[PDB]
DNA sequence: AATGTAGTCTGTTAAAAACACAACATT
DNA sequence: AATGTTGTGTTTTTAACAGACTACATT
């Protein structure tokens, strides 16, 4: 099921902010890579974050 | 119940402080036309909010957004309004 | 300014609205605060509107044009706090 | 030299409906300002759409 | 060094506004 | 018969929205 950046950070065991999360997405660190649909991102509700 | 009181001593909510300013506001008003009134009302209560919200924030717009439930980009604006730039 | 609660002397709402956010920030014991424009906007819009259909004697036409805000937008805003 | 709404209405580069130009009245859209004179309203010819 | 924020941008979209129209009421 | 209201559609415009990003701050 996905999520939006918001909703997928706000479960994280420390939520981070939003502008860090999105540099994230940007620099591919999480995994399965959220798409732009639109106007915001969807991850996956059990996307990871990853090492650069 | 209502979170949102002002210790009247009871506890009466907002809600009903607001009805008692538009009814003095009402009465204040000599018929002159009022084309609007939405935003006289909200002016009055945003302006209180914001400088409430950035207080308790100690001045961080980023968390003070997140509380409120606005977008950043909307908190900045709202505050350039109010000359808080 | 044109705005007060009869407190006797006349403060505005301005300090009415001060006052209940330092008492509400105070009884929030450091839980998370996701909507808060919301909780307060609720509270002021639903007297408001009651304030001006009881003045223009249930007229929407005339609350709305009073108000400053569409027809259309009044009867949405009426029906938010089961005013329809 | 004053006119009816409708008058008016059909005068203008692009006649609007009725009901939208009533609108106007009631939203101070029109200038001179129209007003009821008697059961119904009185354009002046001069009058224009307004912000 | 990793993550957080003010400030200044972009584009996307939900919401408001504006316009319709069909009833029927008031003038 | 012109004008006003409510109820309900559309179309058009505004404003909130997520995000891009860089210099600097906090951690």
């Amino acid at each position: 099921m996905y999520l939006t950046l918001q909703e997928w950070n706000a479960r994280q065991r420390r939520p981070r902010s939003l502008e860090t999360v999105r540099r994230w997405v940007r620099e591919s660190r999480i995994f399965p890579p959220p798409v732009k649909d639109g106007r915001e991102y969807l991850f996956h509700e059990s996307a990871v974050k990853v090492d650069l | 119940s209502d979170v949102l009181t002002v210790s009247t001593v009871t506890q009466k909510p907002l809600r009903d402080s607001v009805k008692q300013a538009l009814k003095n506001y009402f009465a204040q008003l000599n018929g002159q036309d009022v084309n609007d009134l939405y935003e006289l009302v909200l002016a009055e209560v945003e302006q209180p909010l914001l400088d409430m919200v950035m207080q308790y924030t100690r001045g961080n717009q980023t968390r003070a957004a997140l509380m409120m439930g606005i977008n950043r980009g909307t908190l900045r604006k709202k505050l350039k309004k109010y000359g808080m730039n």
